[PDB]
């Protein structure tokens, strides 16, 4: 899998 | 002249000028701490000013240790040091000292409670035993890790905040009286993913009694040859408490809290919430549960790792400042 580049703050 | 002075609460900081734009974002034992823009690197940074560095021995030696293993430990996982500074001239004025640090975007506390995926879930705790594995390499076991010393970034990076030594993320080495190695840090690291699943504190002791009748009740009384390991006065208690056997896994931790992942992150769990640290599983082999190997990458997860008084701890933390 691609690694995540966003996370919702 | 390279310096200015900025008034935070009843705080004075006093800063090279390529800092701007302070504002404070909280506070230790350890000192206030503002979010700052350095001009020169082009990026915002924290800037931690030491609270009474040779007040007194303790300090002191705090301090040293502090500065000296942040000029050493050097990973992505890890808050990184950008700078030390002093505005005083000479070892006579010699009072304070500052040290820049890179800044994220917030600690793990609110994200935890915000229902994740399992990429983001599985992702972030690879960065995290990442960090607790360059951490342990250079000799260093943290044993207070928490949400709020852990912080995250707005693209999904992070970053352990400190160096360690809210009693809810404490092993049971710890808590109790025993000794301790390497996947102490494990229970911590257990104690978190459970909260980010199950969305609140797994053992939420309102004391340092009741945080042991927490984690006995829900995972069950331990095995007697673990109870040898205990002291006279503490085994008696423990001994003496009430059996509890337990809930299973599946119970304490059900699919409807999950969006075949679901059951490796129940495993994962199962070998890092384990009373027994001899039976709890390590960093290395967390590295690799199915769970957490999905991101592996070498070049992250295996990197190469006495008594003063006051006026001399002073020079050396001058020195070290130099
Ligand atoms: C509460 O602070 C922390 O958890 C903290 C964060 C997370 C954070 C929070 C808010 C901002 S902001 O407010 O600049 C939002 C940017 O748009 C940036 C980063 C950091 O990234 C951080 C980095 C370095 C540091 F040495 C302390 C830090 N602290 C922190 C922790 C305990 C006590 C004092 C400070």
């Amino acid at each position: 899998p691609k690694r995540p580049t966003t996370l919702n703050l | 002249n390279n310096f200015y002075s900025v008034e935070i609460g009843d705080s004075t900081f006093t800063v090279l000028k390529r800092y701007q734009n302070l504002k404070p974002i909280g506070s230790g034992a350890q000192g206030i701490v503002c979010a700052a823009y350095d001009a020169i690197l082009e990026r915002n940074v924290a800037i931690k000013k030491l609270s009474r560095p040779f007040q007194n021995q303790t300090h002191a030696k705090r301090a040293y240790r502090e500065l000296v293993l942040m000029k050493c430990v050097n990973h992505k996982n890890i808050i990184g040091l950008l700078n030390v500074f002093t505005p005083q001239k000479s070892l006579e004025e010699f009072q304070d000292v500052y040290i820049v640090m890179e800044l994220m975007d917030a600690n793990l506390c609110q994200v935890i409670q915000m229902e994740l995926d399992h990429e983001r879930m599985s992702y972030l705790l690879y960065q995290m035993l990442c960090g607790i594995k360059h951490l342990h390499s250079a000799g260093i076991i943290h044993r207070d890790l928490k949400p709020s010393n852990i912080v995250v970034k707005s693209d999904c990076t992070l970053k352990i905040l400190d160096f360690g030594l809210t009693r809810y993320y404490r092993a049971p080495e710890v808590i109790l009286g025993m000794g301790y190695k390497e996947n102490v840090d494990i229970w911590s690291v257990g104690c978190i993913m459970g909260e980010m699943i199950k969305g609140g504190v797994l053992f939420p002791g309102t004391d340092h009694i009741d945080q042991w009748n927490k984690v006995i009740e829900q995972l069950g009384t331990p095995c007697p040859e673990f109870m040898k390991k205990l002291q006279p006065t503490v085994r008696t208690y423990v001994e003496n408490r009430p059996k509890y056997a337990g809930y299973s896994f599946e119970k304490l931790f059900p699919d409807v809290l999950f969006p075949l992942k679901a059951s490796q992150a129940r495993d994962l769990l199962s070998k890092m919430l384990v009373i027994d640290a001899s039976k709890r599983i390590s960093v290395d082999e967390a590295l690799q549960h199915p769970y957490i190997n999905v991101w592996y990458d070498p070049s992250e997860a295996e990197a190469p790792p006495r008594e003063h008084t006051i006026e001399e701890w002073k020079e050396l933390i001058y020195k070290e400042v130099m």
